[PDB]
């Protein structure tokens, strides 16, 4: 016996966008 | 304005429109550091030990946000220096301002943070984190010197030399007692 | 015994020389950290244009 | 502008069991 | 006398350094002015001499030498040990 | 100023917050700190080492 966990790819989306002059 | 923080700095805002706002010194879901941005997922995850959710789909109307203009902005070499010694948020430079007139403002101040007979070693770390990125092989040389005064034996080296530093007076003034005895000692050679 | 004469002469050159060498050591330490603080302070610092796309990481 | 994907964990059982000599 | 003994410390030691000579000395003259004109008109005399007189070579060089004060004595020191040693070896 | 004598009043049931003690170290020289700054300063952390 011997039970095993193995890894599988995957993703989340990350969009990101600028602030002019931190305001 | 500058203004010393304390590490790890974390800031994350939700706004309304279902986006996230993020200011952090640190990583994390590949947003970059030390700059601030306006972040969306596509999907629920845990970003900065919290959730960030996907947001409900929206209509889209006509905008009246506003666009500021872009802006570079040259700081100090050693702000981060400055903004420490002086324990409150403190006034560094004009957006319109000279390279000259920038660098005349803390340079006096910075001057007189001179070496001490009582901290050399703590003074000898400043000198190479403020050089690291002028000189790295000074930095590295630099830092060596610093644990060698601190760490070595049990510091007994950083003891000692602190300790000479203090008697420096007394010592001068045996020094000259024996010149004074040297010349009369010499003179009463001479037939 | 002139063994030790010697010896105690060969000493006296060697503990002097121990010392007018640290002179030299300390004495040149001192001049060159306080120079490089001088132009750390001078140096060019760095800029921001919080500019996102600039500052990504793969 | 700034798209990325960042990777989110997952896995698969998977069991295991001998074959005495191989038979 | 409590107004006066309230910076007094704080002001002495904004001492002159090898560094800001020039820009120690110009403030020295704008603090003098008042009391003393006459000075005023010296020491910014003698300011601007370091900071504009040729391209201010001896600004740089006063600089240079008061930050070579610790090897000019340990040098000094080295001369003084020979000249008594060779100078008692002279002597019958 | 006059400190007067209260009236004597009704107990009810109370809803005052205990909060819990805390020892707390200054450094020797904190009056020499503050008077060179001129200015209200931060001088230690509740959780902090000598
Ligand atoms: C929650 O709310 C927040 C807001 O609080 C939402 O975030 C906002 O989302 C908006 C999307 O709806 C984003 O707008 C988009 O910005 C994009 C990037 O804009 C910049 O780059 C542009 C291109 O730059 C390159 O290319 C040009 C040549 O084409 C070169 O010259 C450059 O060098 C670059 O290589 C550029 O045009 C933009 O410039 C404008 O803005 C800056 C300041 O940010 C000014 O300095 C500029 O002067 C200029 O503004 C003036 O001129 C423009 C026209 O040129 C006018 O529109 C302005 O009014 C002003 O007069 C930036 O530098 C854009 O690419 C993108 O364009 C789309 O839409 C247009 C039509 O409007 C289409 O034509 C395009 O094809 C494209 O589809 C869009 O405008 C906001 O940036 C973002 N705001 C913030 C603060 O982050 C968030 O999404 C919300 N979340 C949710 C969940 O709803
Ligand atoms: C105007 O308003 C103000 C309020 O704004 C009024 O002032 C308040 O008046 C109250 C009286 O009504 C005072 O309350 C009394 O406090 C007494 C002292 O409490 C402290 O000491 C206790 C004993 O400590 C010794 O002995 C123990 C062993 O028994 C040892 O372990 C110790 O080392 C000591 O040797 C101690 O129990 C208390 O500890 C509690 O409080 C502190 C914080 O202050 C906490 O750190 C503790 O964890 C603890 O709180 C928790 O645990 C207790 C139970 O143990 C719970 O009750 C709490 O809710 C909490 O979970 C203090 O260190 C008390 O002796 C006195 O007890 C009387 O009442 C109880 C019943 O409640 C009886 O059983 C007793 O027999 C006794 O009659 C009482 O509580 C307020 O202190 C005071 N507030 C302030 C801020 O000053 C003022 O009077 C008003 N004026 C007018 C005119 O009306
Ligand atoms: C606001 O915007 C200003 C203007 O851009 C910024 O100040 C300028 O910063 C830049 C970049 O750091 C400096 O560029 C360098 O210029 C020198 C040559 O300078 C000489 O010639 C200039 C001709 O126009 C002249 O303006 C200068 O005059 C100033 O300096 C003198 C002397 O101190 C002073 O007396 C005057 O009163 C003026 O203050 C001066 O005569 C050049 O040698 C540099 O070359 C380096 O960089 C290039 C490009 O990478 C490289 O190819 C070279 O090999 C070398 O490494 C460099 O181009 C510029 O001098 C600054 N100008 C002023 C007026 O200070 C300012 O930083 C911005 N402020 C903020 C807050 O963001
Ligand atoms: C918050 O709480 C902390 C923890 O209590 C406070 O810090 C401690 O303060 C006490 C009291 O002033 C200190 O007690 C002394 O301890 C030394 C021995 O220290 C050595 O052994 C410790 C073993 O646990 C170890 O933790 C120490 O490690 C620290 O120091 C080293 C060296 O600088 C450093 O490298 C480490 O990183 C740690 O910082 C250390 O190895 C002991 O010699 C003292 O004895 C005196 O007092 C007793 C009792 O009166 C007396 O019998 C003796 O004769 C002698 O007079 C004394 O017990 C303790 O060292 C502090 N601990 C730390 C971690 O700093 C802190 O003050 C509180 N903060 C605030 C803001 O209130
Ligand atoms: C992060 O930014 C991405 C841009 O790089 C966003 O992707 C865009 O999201 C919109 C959502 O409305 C998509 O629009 C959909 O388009 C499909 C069909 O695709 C075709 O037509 C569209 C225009 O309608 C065109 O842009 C495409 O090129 C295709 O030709 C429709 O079925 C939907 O109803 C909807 O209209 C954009 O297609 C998409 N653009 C790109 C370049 O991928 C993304 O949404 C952002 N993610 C987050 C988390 O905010
Ligand atoms: C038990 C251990 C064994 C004993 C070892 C010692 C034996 C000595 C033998 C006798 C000789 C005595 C020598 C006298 C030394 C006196 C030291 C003087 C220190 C001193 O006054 O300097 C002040 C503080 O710096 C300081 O005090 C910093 C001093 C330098 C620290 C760095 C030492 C490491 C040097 C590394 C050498 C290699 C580097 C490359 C060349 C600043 O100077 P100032 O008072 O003029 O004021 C200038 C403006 N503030
Ligand atoms: C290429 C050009 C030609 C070369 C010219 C130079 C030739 C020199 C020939 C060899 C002789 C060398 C002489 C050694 C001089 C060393 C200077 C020492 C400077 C020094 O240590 O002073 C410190 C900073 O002041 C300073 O550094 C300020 C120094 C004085 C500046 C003003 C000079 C103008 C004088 C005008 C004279 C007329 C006025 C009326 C009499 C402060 O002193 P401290 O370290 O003891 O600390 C006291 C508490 N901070
Ligand atoms: C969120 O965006 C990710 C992008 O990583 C999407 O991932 C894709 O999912 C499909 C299945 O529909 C796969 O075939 C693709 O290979 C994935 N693309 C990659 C890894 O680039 C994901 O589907 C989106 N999630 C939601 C809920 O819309
Ligand atoms: C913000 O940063 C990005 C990346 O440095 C700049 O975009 C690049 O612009 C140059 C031309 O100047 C192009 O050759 C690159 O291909 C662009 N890279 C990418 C990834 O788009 C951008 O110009 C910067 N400034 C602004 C105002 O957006
Ligand atoms: C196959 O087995 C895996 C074991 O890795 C199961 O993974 C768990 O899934 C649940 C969701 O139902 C998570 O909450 C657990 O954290 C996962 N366990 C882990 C990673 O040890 C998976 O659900 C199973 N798949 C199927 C289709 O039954
Ligand atoms: C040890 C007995 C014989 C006394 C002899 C005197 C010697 C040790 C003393 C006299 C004056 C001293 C010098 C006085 C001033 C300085 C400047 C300082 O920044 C570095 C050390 C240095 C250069 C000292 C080194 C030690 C010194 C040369
Ligand atoms: C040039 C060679 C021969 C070395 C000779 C040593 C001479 C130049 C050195 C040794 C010690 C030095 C002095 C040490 C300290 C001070 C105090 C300072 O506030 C003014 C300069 C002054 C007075 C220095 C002048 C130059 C000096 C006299």
């Amino acid at each position: 016996s011997l039970r095993m966990q193995h890894p599988v790819p995957k993703y989340v989306e990350v969009n990101m966008t600028s602030i002019p002059q931190g305001v | 304005w500058a203004e010393a923080v304390k590490e790890p700095f974390v800031q994350v805002n939700p706004l309304k429109n279902g986006s996230y706002l993020v200011l952090a010194s640190s990583t994390d879901c590949q947003i970059p550091p030390y700059v601030p941005s306006i972040v969306t997922v596509n999907e629920t995850t845990s970003c900065f030990g919290l959730d960030f959710k996907r947001p409900l789909v929206a209509e889209e109307r006509l905008s009246f946000e506003p666009r500021l203009p872009n802006l570079q902005l040259r700081l100090p070499h050693l702000v981060g220096i400055i903004a420490k010694i002086k324990g409150i948020k403190i006034e560094v430079t004009s957006s319109g301002e000279s390279i000259k007139e920038q660098i005349e403002r803390a340079k006096a101040e910075l001057l007189r943070l001179d070496i001490h007979e009582g901290d050399t070693p703590a003074w000898i770390q400043q000198l190479a984190a403020a050089t690291k990125d002028v000189w790295p092989a000074a930095a590295s040389a630099l830092q060596g010197i610093g644990n060698f005064l601190s760490g070595t034996a049990q510091g007994i080296f950083g003891t000692a030399f602190s300790l000479l530093g203090y008697l420096k007076p007394i010592l001068i003034g045996v020094g000259v007692i024996l010149l004074v005895i040297l010349i009369f000692k010499i003179v009463s050679w001479i037939p | 015994y002139t063994c030790c004469a010697t010896s105690s002469r060969v000493l006296a050159w060697i503990f002097l020389v121990c010392i007018l060498l640290i002179i030299v050591l300390v004495s040149c330490f001192v001049t060159i950290s306080r120079i490089q603080w001088n132009k750390d302070i001078q140096v060019l610092g760095p800029v921001i244009d919080w500019n996102v796309t600039q500052r990504a990481v793969y």
